[PDB]
């Protein structure tokens, strides 16, 4: 059980940190390209979601 | 037709006349001459208005 809080805090981090690298309805899960690859007009319309 | 391994200037394409019907889908338009583009493809054709 000591293993164990370390072990779900860990699940939890990775969670965390892994969901990110998801598109959630964008054409791209990493913002900067988003950024740079569309103007603001549209953009916000990604970033927002 | 497959267009590789060159320089493309988007400023004297976008320059050289006014296209009646010009429009960049994915990307901003402006920012090609910054880019880098892996195997880009040129449809040609005619159509009507
Ligand atoms: C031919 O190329 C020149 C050079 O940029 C351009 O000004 C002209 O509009 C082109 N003619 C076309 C695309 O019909």
């Amino acid at each position: 059980k000591l293993q164990d809080v370390v072990n779900q805090n860990a699940q939890a981090l990775n969670t965390l940190v892994k969901q990110l690298s998801s598109n959630f309805g964008a054409i791209s899960s990493v913002l900067n390209d988003i950024l740079s690859r569309l103007d603001p007009p549209e953009a916000e319309v990604q970033i927002d979601r | 037709k497959r267009i590789s391994n060159c320089v493309a200037d988007y400023s004297v394409l976008y320059n050289s006349t006014s296209f009646s019907t010009f429009k960049c889908y994915g990307v901003s338009a402006t920012k090609l001459n910054d880019l880098c583009f892996s195997n880009v493809y040129a449809d040609s054709f005619v159509v009507k208005g």
